[PDB]
C-alpha cells in the first residue's frame, strides 16, 4: 500500500470489503486540484494518436541512439568472430 | 562450556575498542603506492572513460528532468522508509509543490509529451529534502539503537502479524 | 494461510457433546488425500494401454508396488464406507434440516465419487470391468449417438480407456476444492450436536478434537491395515484377473459393493430407463426431505423407525444384486422399492391438525 | 524482603493543587490523600493485584496508533 | 553475566536495627530515625490460615473490636486520648501475619505503648460492639460490596490450596460471621497473640534501652508461649480453574493466573522478586515517560501493538511468599475481546524468562525493583513494616545492602536456571471473573508454558 | 453464527483475524455459571470410563431395543425370500 499518511482515511465510514486495495492505493491530495474531462462519446478518439505521432517517434528513437555504440562494438565482434570460425576451419581442414 | 568462553571473548574485544575514532575521521596519508596509482591511471582514465560517460549520463538525466518538469528530489520512490519518514515532516508549501510537479510529470510521460522550453530553464538539482532526510536518519537511528538492538521474541501469528517484527496487519502472505 | 489455519484449526470451537460419529468425516479428508498420493504413485509405473498386464508387473516388479496396488483398490472400498456411514449419520440426525448448504456440498461430492469409482474399475482392464462399461453405456444408448461420442468407437477399446483415465485423474483434484466448500459450510454454518438445541459448551479443536479425531483414525488404520494385507473381506471380485475377451459373456456382470445398490435398482424395474431414472430418484430426492415441513422442530432424537427401516433398505437391495436374477428374488425386491417409495413420501409429507 | 508499593510508580505530585503538607489534612488517612493507606475490609493482601491507577478504565481505548489513523476511523485489515 | 557490585557507601550509612528478646520470649525490634514522628506496633505471627474450618473470621472481627474500649478505658476515652496525643492507631490482619501499629508523634511512643498493650491483652470485647461489627463485617462479606481485585485475590487461594487453612478468606464466611461471639475472640487471644508470637517495634527518635523497658512492664502479664503449631506437609498446589463468568458486568475481565512459587526463606525468593519485577505492570490510563509502543518491557511492549489498540487496559505481576509456599503469577483486566490475546502474551513472557531474557531487561528490572523497595523504606511506617515483616518472615532484618549483595549474583542465567526448574512446563491456576468468552480450558493456557522453539 | 443477541459483543477491542469463526459462535449467558475444573495432570484419567461403564451400556441397549420389532419382520421377510428362491429354482428344474 501507499505511505501511513497517505492511506489515512478522513471518513470514518467502514472501507467496503470489495474496495480494500482501492483504498490501500489513497493519497493524500496536497493544496488540491481541479480534474476536469469529456466523456469519450462526445470526443474524437482517434486524433491523438496523429497529433503525438511525429513527438511520440523523435522522443523514442533519440533516446534508443544511446545503444547506437554499443550495438556496434557488439556487431564488430560478431564478425570477427564469424570470420574466425572460417579461416579456422580451412585451416584445420581445406588441403 | 564453550560457549560461556566465546562470551568472555567477545566481551573483552569489543570493551577494548569502545570509543575508537571511525576509519572515515582518521586523518589518513594516501599509501605511496596509491599516490604513484592516483598520478598516472586516475588523470587518464578521467579524460578518456570516467569523465565522458558521468558528464554523457548526468546530461541526460537533467534533460530529462527537464523534460517532465521534476527535481532530482521529486524521482525519490516512497517505498523506501526513509524517504517516508521524510515526507511525514516536509512543510505544506514544499509538499503542495512538489505534489503538482510530480502530477504534471506523469500526465506528461503517460501522454508522452515534454514540458514547454518556455519552462524548462531551472536547475533541477537542488537539494530540497536534505533537511528533512537528515532529520528522518537521526529518528530512525535512535529507534534502531534503542529499541531494536536485539531479535526479539514474540507470540507468532497473532493479532493478524507474524509475530518476526512487522508491525502492519495482514501485510505477508503467510498472514493473508 | 497460517492465520486462516489458526482460525479454522487452532481456534476453531466445537461443542465437547459430539460422539464418535462426527469423526467420520476427518477420516474421510484423510483416506481421500490417501487415495489421491497412491493413485498418482502407483501412476509412475502403469501403461493405461493394457492394465491388465500393468497390474501384474507393479505388483511383481515394483519394490513395494503390491503395498501400491492393494491400499489404492482397499482404500477406495474405504472411502465408500466412511462416505456411506457419513450419510447414514447426516440422516439420523437429521442434519439437513438447517444445514443444507452442507449437505448440498456433500452431495456434490458424492456424485463426483461416484464417477471416479466407476472409471477407476475399468482402468483394470479385466473382464468384469470390461462388460460392465458395455452395460452402463448402453443406458444412454437412446440419446442419439453419444454412445459413440463417449466410446469413441463402436465397441469399448483403449481409446476409451484414454479419455477415461483423465476424468479419473483430474476429476479427484476437483473433489478436494468441494472439500473445502463443504468445510467453509461447516465452519460458518456452525455443526450440529447430539442435542437439538444449541449450548455454551464449545472446546478448541486442536487440543481436544483432534486428539480424539485421531484415536478413531488410528482404530479404523489397524482394521484397514489388517485388510490390506490379509484380505479378511473379500471387497473385490476375483472375475477382475480374467482377461478381456469381447466374445465370452462372464458369469456375472456385476459391479463393485457400493455400486450394488444401484445395479439391483437398474435389474429390478422392467424398462430400463425407468431403472436409470429411479437411480436418480435416489439420488435426488434426498436432497429434499425437510422442504415441505411447517412445524417449528427439526424431527430429531425421537424413535427414527422410519430411518432405520430406510437403512435396512439399502443393505437388502446390495444383497438383491449379488443375488441372480432369480425371478423370487426380483419380486421381492420390488417390494423392496415399493417400500422405500413409501417411507421417503413419510419424511416428506407435513401434517395436518387434529 | 516485602514490597510495599505497586510495580507501577505513579510518577504523579502526592499533594493536591492547592493543598500543602500543613493543609492537606493527614495523609495516612485521609480521603483525598493519594498516598493513604489501604482498607483492610476484607483482609490484607489485595493491594498486590490493586490497580492505584485513579482514572476508571476505558475498556478497549487505544494505545497503539503509531500515527497511522484518526480517531473515530476504524482500521481494516490494519490498513 | 557478572557485570560488578551495585553496592554503596550510602547503602552501609544506615541505622543499625536492633532486636532483643525478652524473657518471656517477645522480640523488641528498634531502629533510630532523625524524624519527628514515630511508628511504634506489635507485629503478631497470628492470621485466618491458623484458624479452623468452623471458626475462620474470629481473627478478623477481633481486629475490628480490639480498638473499641478496654477495661480500663472506654471507646470514647480511648479514642480521646489517642487524638489528644495527636497520634493515630492503626491495624491490619491478614492469613499468616498480623499488626497492630499506631504512628505518633515523639512524646507520643510510650505513651502508645500503654494503648495498645492495654488492647492486645485487656480487650473489652462488648457485646454491644459486636452486633453492629457483625452488620458491618457482614455487608463487607458481601461479594456486590467488593472489589474485583479483592474477589480474584481470595480466590486465587481458593482454588491453589483447595486441602489446607491457606485457602481460608480472612473475612471468613457468612456462616461463621453470622455465629462468632465473644467466646470465640476470648479464645483466640488466648491461643494466638502470645509473647512467642510477638515483635515490637519502634521507628523513630526512640531508644533501644527505654523502649525495652517499657515493653517488659507493659506486656510483663502476657502469656508466655502457647503450644507449638501442628506439623504439617507442604501445601499442596492445585492447578485448577475457578471462573465467574458474568456477561452482565460490563466490558472489563478480569483475569489471575498463578503459578506455584517459593516460600519466604528459600534461596530463590529474591529470584523471583526480580522475576515479579520484570515482568513489571501496566495500565492504559497511567502509561508514564515512555509510551507502552516503545517500553522496555517486553511484555507491555507487544502487548501495546495487538491490534493496533493494545491487549492491556491493565496488568501486574504478583509474589505472594508464605511460610512454606507462595504463589507467583499475573493479574489483568482487559477488554474482553482481548482475553485470549492478553493471557497469552503475559505467559509468553513467563515461558520467555525460561528461554531468551537479555541481559538488558534484568538490569533494567533490577534498578526499578531496588527503586521500588528503598523508596518504601522512607516513612517510619514503611521502615515499621519492613522490620516487623522481615523478622516475622525471616528471623532478622535484611540490610539493604545485603538484599543488593545477593540482588548482584543474580544474572539473567540465574533467572533461566531457576524458570526452567519451576515455571517451564508447570501447572498453573486460573482464576476470572466477568465476560469471559474467550478464556480457554486450563490446559490449553497451560500448554503455552513451554515452546516449540529453541 | 450464532444468533445475533449471543454474537453481540461487549468489549470494544476489535475481533483478532485468526478468532473470527470462535467469536462467531459466542453465548450471552444469562444470570452468570461458575465454572471449574482440574488439570488431567493431577486427575484420575481412566477412572470415568469405567464408573460410567455399566450405565452408558444399558442406556444404549434400551434405546437399541426399539428397533427389535423392526428387525424381526425384515428377517422374517429375508428368511420367506430364501426359501421361495430355493422352492421356486426346484420346480423351475430339478426333475
Ligand atoms: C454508413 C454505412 C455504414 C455501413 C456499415 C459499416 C460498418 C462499419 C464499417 C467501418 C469501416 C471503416 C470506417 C473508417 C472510419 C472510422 C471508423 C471508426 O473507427 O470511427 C471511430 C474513430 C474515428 O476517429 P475520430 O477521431 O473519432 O473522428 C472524429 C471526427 O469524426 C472527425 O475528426 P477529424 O476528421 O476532424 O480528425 C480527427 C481524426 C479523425 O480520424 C479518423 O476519423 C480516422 C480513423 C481511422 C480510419 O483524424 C486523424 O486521426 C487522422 C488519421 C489519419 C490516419 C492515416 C493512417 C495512414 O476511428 C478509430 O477509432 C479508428 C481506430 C483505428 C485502429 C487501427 C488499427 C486496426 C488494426 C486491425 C486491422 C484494421
Ligand atoms: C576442543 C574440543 C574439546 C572437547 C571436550 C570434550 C569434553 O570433555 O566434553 C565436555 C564438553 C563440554 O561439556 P559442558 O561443559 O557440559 O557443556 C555442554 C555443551 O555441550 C557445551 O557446548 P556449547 O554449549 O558450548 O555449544 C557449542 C557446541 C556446538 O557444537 C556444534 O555446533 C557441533 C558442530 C556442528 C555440527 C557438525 C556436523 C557436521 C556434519 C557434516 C556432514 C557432511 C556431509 C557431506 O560445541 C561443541 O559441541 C564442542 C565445541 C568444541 C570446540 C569449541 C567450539 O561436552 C561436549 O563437547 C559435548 C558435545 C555434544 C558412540 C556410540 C553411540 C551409540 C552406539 C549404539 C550402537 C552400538
Ligand atoms: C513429494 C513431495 C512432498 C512434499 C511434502 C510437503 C510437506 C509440507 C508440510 C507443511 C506443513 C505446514 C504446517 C503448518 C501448521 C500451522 C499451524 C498453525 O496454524 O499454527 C498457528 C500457530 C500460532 O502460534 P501460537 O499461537 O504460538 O500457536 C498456537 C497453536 O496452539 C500452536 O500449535 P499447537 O502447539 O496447538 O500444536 C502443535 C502441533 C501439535 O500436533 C499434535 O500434537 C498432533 C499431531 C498429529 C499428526 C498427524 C497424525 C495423523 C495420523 C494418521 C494415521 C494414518 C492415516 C491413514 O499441531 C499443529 O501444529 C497443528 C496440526 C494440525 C494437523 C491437522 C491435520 C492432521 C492430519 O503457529 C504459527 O503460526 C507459527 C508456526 C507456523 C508453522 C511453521
Ligand atoms: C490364547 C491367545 C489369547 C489372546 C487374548 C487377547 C485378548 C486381547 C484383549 C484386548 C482388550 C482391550 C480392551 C480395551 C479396554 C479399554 C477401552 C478404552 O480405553 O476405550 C477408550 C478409547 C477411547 O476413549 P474415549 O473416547 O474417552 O471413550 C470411548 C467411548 O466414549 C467409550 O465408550 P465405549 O465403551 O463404547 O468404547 C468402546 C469402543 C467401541 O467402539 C466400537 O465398537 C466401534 C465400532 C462400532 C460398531 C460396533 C458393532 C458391534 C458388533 C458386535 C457383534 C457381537 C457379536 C457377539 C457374539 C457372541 C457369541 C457368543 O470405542 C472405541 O474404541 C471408539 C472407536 C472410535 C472409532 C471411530 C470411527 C467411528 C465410526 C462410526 C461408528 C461405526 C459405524 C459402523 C459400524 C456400525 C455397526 C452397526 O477407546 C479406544 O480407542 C479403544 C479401542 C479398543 C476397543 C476394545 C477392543 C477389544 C478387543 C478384544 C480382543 C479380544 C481377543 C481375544 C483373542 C482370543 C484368542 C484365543
Ligand atoms: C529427510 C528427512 C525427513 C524428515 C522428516 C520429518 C520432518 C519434521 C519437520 C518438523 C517441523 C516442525 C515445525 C516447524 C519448525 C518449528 C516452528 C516453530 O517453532 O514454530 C513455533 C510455533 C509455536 O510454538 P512456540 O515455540 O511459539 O511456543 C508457543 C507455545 N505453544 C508451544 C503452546 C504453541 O510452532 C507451532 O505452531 C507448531
Ligand atoms: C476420489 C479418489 C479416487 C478413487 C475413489 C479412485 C478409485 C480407484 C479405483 C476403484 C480403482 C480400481 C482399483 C482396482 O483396479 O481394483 C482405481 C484405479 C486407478 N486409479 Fe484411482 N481413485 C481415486 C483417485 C485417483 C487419483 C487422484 C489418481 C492419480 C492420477 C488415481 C490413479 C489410479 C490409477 C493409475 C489406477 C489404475 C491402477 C489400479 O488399477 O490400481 N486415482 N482408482
Ligand atoms: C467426499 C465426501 C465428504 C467429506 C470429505 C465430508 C467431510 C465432512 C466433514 C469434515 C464434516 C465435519 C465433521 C463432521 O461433523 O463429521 C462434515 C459434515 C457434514 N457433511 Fe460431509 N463429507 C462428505 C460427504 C458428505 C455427503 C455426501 C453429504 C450429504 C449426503 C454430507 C453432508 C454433511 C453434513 C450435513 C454435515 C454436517 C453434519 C453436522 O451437522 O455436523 N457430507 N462432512
Ligand atoms: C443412497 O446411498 C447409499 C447409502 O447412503 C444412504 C447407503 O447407506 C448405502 C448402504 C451402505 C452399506 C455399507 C450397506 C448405499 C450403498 C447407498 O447407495
Ligand atoms: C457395472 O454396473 C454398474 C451399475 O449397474 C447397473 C450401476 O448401477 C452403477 C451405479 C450408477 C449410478 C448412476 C449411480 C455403476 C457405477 C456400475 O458400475
Amino acid at each position: 500500500p501507499n505511505t501511513k499518511r497517505d492511506i489515512r482515511r478522513l471518513g470514518s465510514y467502514p472501507v467496503p470489503p470489495e474496495s480494500k486495495n482501492f483504498w490501500r492505493g489513497r493519497f493524500q491530495v496536497p493544496g488540491g486540484q481541479i480534474q476536469q474531462g469529456v466523456s469519450p462519446m462526445q470526443q474524437k478518439i482517434f486524433f491523438q494518436w496523429w497529433w503525438n505521432l511525429p513527438t511520440r517517434y523523435f522522443w523514442r528513437f533519440t533516446k534508443w541512439s544511446d545503444f547506437l555504440i554499443p550495438s556496434l562494438m557488439w556487431y564488430t565482434g560478431f564478425l570477427m568472430c564469424k570470420n574466425d570460425v572460417e579461416e579456422g576451419t580451412r585451416s584445420r581442414y581445406w588441403y | 562450556s564453550f560457549h560461556r568462553a566465546f562470551a568472555r571473548v567477545v566481551c573483552n574485544y569489543n570493551k577494548s575498542i569502545e570509543g575508537s575514532v571511525p576509519w572515515y575521521q582518521v586523518k589518513r596519508e594516501k599509501s605511496p603506492f596509491q599516490q604513484v596509482w592516483d598520478e598516472v591511471f586516475t588523470p587518464i582514465w578521467f579524460k578518456l572513460v570516467k569523465g565522458p560517460y558521468e558528464r554523457w549520463e548526468y546530461n541526460a538525466l537533467v534533460a530529462r528532468y527537464r523534460g517532465m518538469g521534476i527535481m532530482a528530489d521529486d524521482a525519490m520512490n516512497d517505498k523506501d522508509m526513509i524517504v517516508e519518514r521524510a515526507l511525514d515532516i516536509i512543510p505544506e508549501d514544499i509538499r503542495i509543490q512538489r505534489y503538482r510537479r510530480m502530477m504534471r510529470g506523469a500526465v506528461l510521460a503517460g501522454r508522452k509529451l515534454h514540458l514547454p522550453l518556455e519552462l524548462q530553464n531551472y536547475d533541477p538539482m537542488v537539494p530540497y529534502m536534505a533537511p528533512y532526510i537528515e532529520e528522518a536518519k537521526f529518528q530512525m537511528q535512535e529507534e534502531q539503537e534503542l529499541l531494536a538492538y536485539h531479535p526479539w521474541d514474540r507470540r507468532l501469528y497473532t493479532a493478524g502479524v507474524s509475530g518476526f517484527g512487522e508491525t502492519s496487519m495482514h501485510s505477508t502472505f503467510l498472514t493473508m | 494461510f497460517i492465520l486462516i489455519i489458526k482460525d479454522n484449526i487452532i481456534l476453531y470451537n466445537i461443542n465437547d457433546s459430539i460422539n464418535y460419529l462426527w469423526n467420520i468425516g476427518y477420516i474421510i479428508m484423510v483416506v481421500m488425500i490417501v487415495q489421491v498420493i497412491t493413485g498418482i504413485i502407483i501412476n509412475l509405473y502403469m501403461n493405461i494401454n493394457n492394465g491388465y498386464k500393468g497390474i501384474i508387473y507393479i505388483i511383481k516388479e515394483i519394490y513395494y508396488g503390491y503395498i501400491l496396488r492393494y491400499i489404492h483398490n482397499n482404500n477406495s472400498t474405504l472411502i465408500y464406507v466412511v462416505v456411506y456411514l457419513h450419510i447414514i449419520r447426516n440422516l439420523y440426525y437429521k442434519t439437513y434440516y438447517y444445514n443444507i448448504l452442507i449437505w448440498y456440498s456433500g452431495m456434490i461430492m458424492l456424485y463426483q465419487l461416484i464417477i471416479i469409482g466407476f472409471i477407476g474399475y475399468i482402468l483394470g482392464w479385466g473382464q468384469l470391468s470390461y462388460w460392465g462399461i458395455t452395460v452402463i453405456i448402453n443406458l444412454i444408448s437412446g440419446i442419439p449417438y453419444l454412445i459413440l461420442l463417449i466410446s469413441g468407437n463402436y465397441y469399448i477399446t483403449i481409446v476409451t480407456i484414454k479419455r477415461l483415465y483423465i476424468v479419473h485423474f483430474i476429476l479427484p483434484i476437483i473433489l478436494i476444492y468441494v472439500e473445502i466448500i463443504h468445510v467453509y459450510y461447516i465452519h460458518y454454518l456452525i455443526n450440529n450436536n447430539i442435542v437439538e438445541y444449541n449450548v455454551n459448551n464449545k472446546i478448541i479443536f486442536n487440543n481436544y478434537i483432534l486428539v480424539k479425531d485421531n484415536n478413531g483414525i488410528i482404530f479404523i488404520l489397524n482394521i484397514f491395515i489388517l485388510e490390506l494385507n490379509n484380505n479378511i473381506f473379500i471387497i473385490a471380485d476375483n472375475d477382475n484377473l480374467i482377461e478381456i475377451n469381447i466374445l465370452v459373456t462372464p458369469i456375472h456382470i456385476i459391479p463393485e459393493w457400493y455400486y450394488l445398490y444401484w445395479y439391483s435398482i437398474l435389474k429390478l424395474l422392467p424398462n430400463k430407463y425407468s431403472g436409470l431414472y429411479i437411480v436418480v430418484n435416489s439420488i435426488s430426492i434426498i436432497n429434499i426431505l425437510s422442504e415441505y415441513k411447517i412445524v417449528i422442530s427439526e424431527y430429531k432424537n425421537y424413535k427414527n423407525i422410519i430411518w432405520y427401516n430406510q437403512i435396512i433398505q439399502y443393505i437388502s437391495m446390495i444383497y438383491i444384486g449379488i443375488q441372480l436374477p432369480i425371478i423370487e428374488y426380483i419380486n421381492y425386491g420390488r417390494y423392496i422399492i415399493i417400500f422405500n417409495i413409501l417411507l421417503l413420501i413419510m419424511y416428506l409429507y407435513p401434517k395436518k391438525k387434529k | 524482603p516485602p514490597i510495599q508499593k505497586p510495580l507501577l510508580p505513579s510518577g504523579r505530585a502526592v499533594l493536591k493543587h492547592g493543598r500543602s503538607m500543613l493543609c492537606s489534612g493527614n495523609l495516612s488517612y485521609d480521603v483525598n490523600s493519594t498516598i493513604k493507606a489501604p482498607e483492610c475490609k476484607r483482609g490484607m493482601g489485595f493491594t498486590q493485584f490493586k490497580r492505584f491507577t485513579p482514572v476508571p478504565i476505558e475498556s478497549g481505548v487505544s494505545v497503539g496508533n503509531r500515527g497511522w489513523f484518526f480517531p473515530g476511523v476504524i482500521p481494516y485489515q490494519g490498513h | 553475566y557478572y557485570w560488578g557490585s551495585t553496592v554503596t557507601t550510602e547503602m552501609h550509612n544506615v541505622s543499625p536495627t536492633q532486636v532483643t528478646r525478652l524473657p518471656n520470649g517477645m522480640r523488641v525490634a528498634t531502629q533510630f530515625s532523625y524524624t519527628d514522628s514515630a511508628t511504634v506496633g506489635l507485629w503478631i505471627d497470628a492470621g485466618a490460615r491458623y484458624e479452623t474450618k468452623e471458626s475462620n473470621g474470629t481473627a478478623h472481627f477481633l481486629e475490628r473490636v480490639l480498638y473499641l474500649g478496654t477495661k480500663n478505658r472506654s471507646r470514647d476515652q480511648l479514642e480521646t486520648e489517642v487524638e489528644n496525643l495527636g497520634a493515630n492507631l492503626n491495624s491490619y490482619t491478614g492469613r499468616e501475619q498480623t499488626a497492630f501499629y499506631a504512628k505518633t508523634t515523639k512524646d507520643g511512643i510510650l505513651p502508645c505503648i500503654d494503648i495498645l498493650a492495654d488492647c492486645i491483652l485487656n480487650p473489652k470485647l462488648d457485646g454491644d460492639e459486636i452486633e453492629k461489627e457483625r452488620v458491618r463485617i457482614t455487608q463487607d462479606l458481601q461479594a456486590v460490596n467488593q472489589s474485583y481485585e479483592e474477589l480474584l485475590y481470595d480466590k486465587v487461594h481458593t482454588a491453589c490450596y483447595r486441602d489446607c487453612s491457606l485457602g481460608q478468606t480472612v473475612i471468613g464466611p457468612e456462616e461463621n460471621v453470622a455465629t462468632i461471639k465473644r467466646d470465640h475472640m476470648v479464645n483466640y487471644l488466648y491461643n494466638n497473640f502470645t509473647a512467642d508470637r510477638m515483635v515490637l517495634v519502634a521507628v523513630g527518635p526512640v531508644d533501644h534501652a527505654q523502649i525495652v523497658k517499657e515493653a517488659e512492664k507493659k506486656f510483663a502479664n502476657i502469656r508466655p508461649t502457647a503450644g507449638p503449631r501442628m506439623l504439617e506437609e507442604k501445601p499442596y498446589f492445585c492447578a485448577s480453574e475457578l471462573v465467574y463468568r458474568n456477561d452482565d458486568m460490563g466490558p472489563t475481565a478480569h483475569i489471575a493466573i498463578a503459578y506455584e512459587g517459593v516460600p519466604w526463606r528459600s534461596p530463590d525468593y529474591i529470584t523471583f522478586m526480580l522475576m515479579n519485577a520484570i515482568i513489571g505492570s501496566y495500565d492504559k490510563k497511567n502509561e508514564g515517560l515512555v509510551p507502552g509502543l516503545q517500553s522496555a518491557n517486553r511484555i507491555t511492549q507487544t502487548g501495546a501493538t495487538r491490534m493496533d489498540v493494545g491487549c492491556f487496559d491493565y496488568y501486574t505481576g504478583f509474589n505472594i511468599a508464605y511460610k512454606d509456599t507462595g504463589l507467583f503469577g499475573f493479574y489483568i483486566a482487559t477488554d474482553e475481546v482481548a482475553v485470549e490475546h492478553a493471557v497469552g502474551d503475559l505467559m509468553f513472557g513467563v515461558t520467555s524468562f525460561s528461554y531468551s531474557l537479555t541481559e538488558e531487561e534484568v538490569m533494567k528490572a533490577k534498578r526499578e525493583l531496588k527503586t521500588n523497595f528503598f523508596s518504601g523504606l522512607d516513612n517510619t511506617t514503611g521502615v515499621a513494616e519492613d522490620i516487623g515483616r522481615q523478622i516475622l518472615a525471616y528471623g532478622r532484618r535484611l540490610s539493604p545492602a545485603e538484599f543488593v549483595e545477593r540482588l548482584d549474583q543474580i544474572d539473567s542465567q540465574e533467572v533461566q536456571r531457576v524458570a526452567w526448574n519451576r515455571l517451564h512446563d508447570a501447572e498453573i491456576t486460573m482464576t476470572g471473573v466477568g465476560p469471559l468468552h474467550g478464556l480457554l480450558q486450563l490446559w490449553d493456557l497451560r500448554r503455552q508454558t513451554w515452546w516449540w522453539r529453541y
